């Protein structure tokens, strides 16, 4: 969720299209062998057609949810039973997106808020002088 | 904690105020006047 994956030669030896799209999405760190996308490869080596062969196979997928070419794209990975999903990847600019949450971000912004906070605080907390008739005043 | 110290304080502030609130013949003299005025006129002088 941290990470940001891209092969910006990939695209030189290709270029970078929708069927390429879906194949770079193949070879980032983001991507799994233990997908069905994997297995129709090795199976075809011994793009509707492809979501159509998907109905037929029973696992986890990855769709198709956009096309801004030549730039942007949501990749879905899927859960299909009705299909339930799993997380979501963007596409932009040669570089994988990463999934980061909801909760996650949510988590990041308290986290840094907080740590500021504190640091003011203290900071701050170090300067006044109190004196019982005067007070707290500072110098 | 910072609330519990400021609350000390606030005693320190209460005890100041109390502290605070705590806080806020005749002949004798017609004989030396006869010799003094003698004296220092000087009108003796005799």
């Amino acid at each position: 969720d941290e990470l940001q994956w891209k092969s910006p030669e990939w695209i030189q030896v290709f270029g970078l299209r929708t069927e390429n799209v879906l194949d770079y999405f193949a070879e980032s760190p983001f991507f799994d062998k233990t997908s069905n996308n994997q297995v129709i490869k090795m199976q075809r080596q011994f793009y509707m057609q492809l979501e159509e062969e998907l109905m037929k196979l029973d696992g986890t997928e990855y769709v198709l949810s956009s096309v801004r070419e030549p730039d942007f794209w949501v990749i879905r990975k899927q859960r299909r039973t009705e299909i339930i999903p799993l997380q979501d990847y963007y596409i932009i600019g040669a570089n994988i997106y990463q999934s980061p949450t909801i909760f996650k971000i949510v988590q990041s912004r308290l986290m840094s808020t907080s740590y500021h906070l504190n640091s003011t605080l203290e900071s701050l907390y170090d300067l006044i002088e109190f004196q019982p008739s005067q007070g707290v005043h500072y110098k | 904690t910072m609330q519990l110290i400021k609350n000390v304080q606030d005693l320190l502030i209460l005890t100041r105020s109390i502290k605070e609130k705590w806080l806020l013949d005749e002949k004798q003299i017609e004989e030396l006047l006869d010799n003094c005025i003698e004296t220092f006129v000087a009108e003796k002088t005799t």
